[PDB]
């Protein structure tokens, strides 16, 4: 919106046409990975860490 | 047999001892039953209700 | 970021400013009562006793 | 482990696979914290294969949500076994019994 | 009016507990200061409990080391219970090295000059296979109380190692004490009392050193009982430098200018930057960036920086 | 429940206990008499209230 | 491994004689221990004199009446524990009550000595009756560390010798920043007079500090 055009102006962000999605951990609650595991559907490309 | 097997163990029958309370060190009146309880942990725990 | 003044803020607001609390089986008028709250560490509520 | 008691906590424990028990008698071969290897005994073994029993412990790992169940050996380097004895407790479970 | 008490035999029996005595003790007062004694006794006392392990291959307290039978929660466990004391360091960090069949205990750690193992024999854990090698960092250090390996993390700050895994705080010499005044006649008083302390303990704390620094806080602590919204600059600019995610050249210059927060960095000129050692157009070009995406530049003058308490 | 039970065993009485008869001024040394293990809790006692 | 010593404390004090004073933050659990030993000392051990024996000016026993007053000597007795006998230099002092009359005999009406000073003279001893009611009589102190009772004269007026007339000692938590529970200690404690509360107190625990001489370093 107008005023917040002018604050990205001020500041220099450039607003993505990215959302963020991540899944963070639950609040309050605390503790240790101790595993991670990736499926994938059949004809992605599996990333790198996967 | 109860009492019997509190016989070897040098401890009083009445299963009631003296206890002195930690704050001020003075004696408890009365005897108090000490002993051991086998306790549970339900899984109830308190920071899942909150 | 629990900054560590606003606890002492939530000491200002808190003061005079009651809380209702409430039990599962409300019968009489009783069910709901308010009280003052102190700030506890901890998960669970402390209930007067006499209540 | 239940100070005072009843006696059914040893079959608790063993009836319910959360504890590992020796399928046939022998001696240990190997402990580890992952594994536990028995070298059958002659009058247990079947004449081909020729065999050692292998168990392979159960780790830390999820529960229907969300407790773990993890097994620790009870046995050490080199022990007698006689089948049916519990090479394994696993949560809730001392030395066979049943500790809640 | 009054007679002061003092100490008199202390009795060793074990290498954990011991008996120490208080005679010159007045009418009552045995209970007056045994218990307030077992209160700063239990409590509050100095102690070295181990508090973070790093071990070899392990990457989280949950796993399993190949070739040994104690699942590391196991051995971390087993540590927070070994006993040791120190002398002139307040932390220190024991290399435990070990190999092949058999119990490994505590004693096979390599020795410091303030390393005194009160327990050789207290089992680490156990090694079961032929060739099979455990390498560990055990960092032990020395304080007061119980503090748990949950507030042991509020104030972060790298603590990166992922290979470290933290144990609670055991710190304590005292396991159990208890006071029983029985009268002592000394030869010549009416009626006076005895103070037969009991104590019990993990072996890393001598009987005259505890009872002395206990009453030590006691009275320490009476001393006292005895008598009777302007923000002017934008806060951003108080937050260290590091906060900037410069590239690993560019952030060491810096704090090799003595530039250590962004309010000394906004100061600092376009001109005076590339004589500092080691700049160039390219690091400079980096700096110039990460500025403006904050709302920032180089080179603005404040006439008052910093404030003023 | 817990605090009728100190009440009650605060003001009972048993047929004889440590001091016995004695007199006292008022309230303020009836405490001062119980904490320093003088007198018993419940002994038949006659002390001037107002 | 430094300690923990407090900060701010704020004394209420009811009327003179009576105080309530909170001191905050402890460490925790040092309310009770520092609490509970200074109340053993004010209350079993205290400096200070009120009354051992006085003789009877009416008869020779503890049970008898007297002439002109109506309270039983037991009466007088409880009455006398309540005077308030601040005593200079002399180790034993002794007063005579010489009065009489229609009206009951205060503590104005006792003799004043050289080393003698009672913090009232209005204390009420005892009544007196109708027209000349015989009495006076000489009253002999002493000194005692803790509180005498009766039946430990052994070789009678229980002795009251601590100033304190109640202790007791309220431990409360206490808030700071990031210490999560803390201890305040609310000292409470009413007086006869003599001694204010404040500094009873003050050498309630300077008696401590001195046993402890022995230790520190």
């Amino acid at each position: 919106t107008p005023e917040e055009k002018l604050l990205r102006a001020i500041f220099g962000e450039k607003a993505s046409d990215v959302k963020d999605s991540s899944l963070r951990v639950p609040n309050g609650v605390s503790g240790t990975v101790i595993d991670v595991q990736v499926f994938t559907r059949d004809g992605v490309e599996k990333d790198k860490r996967a | 047999e109860i009492k019997e097997l509190l016989k070897l163990g040098d401890l009083p029958t009445s299963g009631q001892i003296r206890l002195y309370d930690g704050r001020t060190g003075e004696q408890f009146e009365r005897p108090v039953t000490v002993g051991y309880m086998y306790m549970l942990k339900l899984n109830h725990l308190v920071d899942d209700k909150m | 970021r629990e900054e560590a003044v606003v606890w002492d803020i939530l000491d200002e607001v808190i003061r005079e400013h009651p809380v209702l609390l409430n039990r599962a089986p409300t019968l009489h008028r009783l069910g709901i009562q308010a009280f003052e709250p102190v700030l506890i560490e901890g998960k669970a509520i402390q209930l007067h006793p006499l209540v | 482990k239940p100070l005072v008691g009843t006696g059914m906590e040893r079959a608790v424990a063993v009836d319910s696979g959360v504890t590992a028990v020796a399928k046939r008698g022998g001696v240990v071969q190997y402990v580890d914290a992952s594994r536990i290897v028995i070298k059958v005994n002659e009058d247990e073994m079947y004449p081909g294969e020729a065999g050692i029993d292998i168990y392979n412990l159960t780790k830390y790992t999820r529960s229907n949500q969300n407790t773990c169940i993890n097994q620790m050996p009870c046995v050490s380097l080199g022990e007698p076994v006689e089948r049916g004895d519990v090479l394994a407790d696993g949560p809730s479970t001392d030395l066979g019994e049943l500790a809640l | 009016e009054f007679l002061k008490p003092r100490l008199v035999d202390i009795e060793q029996v074990s290498s954990t507990h011991a008996k120490v005595t208080l005679e010159p003790l007045e009418r009552g007062f045995g209970h007056t200061l045994g218990n307030a004694l077992r209160r700063i006794l239990l409590s509050s006392m100095p102690g070295c409990a181990v508090t973070e392990v790093e071990i070899d291959g392990v990457l989280h307290e949950y796993s399993t080391k190949e070739g040994v039978q104690e699942d590391i929660l196991e051995i971390l466990l087993n540590l927070k219970g070994l006993a040791v004391r120190v002398q002139g360091k307040d932390e220190v960090i024991l290399t435990l090295n070990k190999s092949g069949i058999g119990p490994v205990t505590a004693a096979d750690i390599t020795h410091d000059g303030d390393v005194e193992i009160v327990k050789p024999q207290h089992v680490i854990c156990h090694l079961t296979d032929e060739n099979a090698s455990i390498s560990m960092r055990i960092k032990v250090q020395r304080g007061r109380g119980y503090v748990p390996a949950s507030t042991r993390i509020h104030s972060e700050e790298d603590e990166r190692p992922i290979g470290r895994l933290l144990v609670d705080a055991c710190y304590s010499p005292v396991e159990r004490i208890a006071y029983n005044v029985e009268a002592a006649r000394v030869e010549q008083r009416t009626d006076l009392d005895k103070l037969v302390i009991e104590m019990e303990t993990n072996g890393t704390i001598d009987p005259e050193e505890a009872i002395r620094r206990a009453a030590t806080i006691l009275a320490e602590q009476l001393e006292a009982f005895v008598d009777l919204e302007k923000p002017e600059f934008d806060p951003i600019l108080l937050r260290p430098v590091d906060d900037l995610e410069l590239t690993v050249r560019s952030a060491n210059c810096l704090k090799a200018e003595a530039i250590h927060y962004i309010g000394d960095l906004v100061q600092r000129t376009e001109v005076e930057l590339l004589k500092t050692p080691n700049l160039g157009k390219k690091s400079l070009t980096e700096i110039k960036d990460v500025l403006a995406s904050r709302g920032l530049s180089l080179g603005m003058r404040l006439e008052n920086w910093p404030p003023a308490s | 429940q817990d605090v009728v039970l100190g009440l009650y065993y605060m003001t009972r009485d048993c047929v004889n206990a440590k001091g016995e008869g004695m007199v006292l001024t008022g309230p303020k040394e009836a405490e001062r008499l119980y904490r320093s293990g003088l007198a018993s809790l419940h002994a038949r006692v006659k002390v001037r209230i107002t």
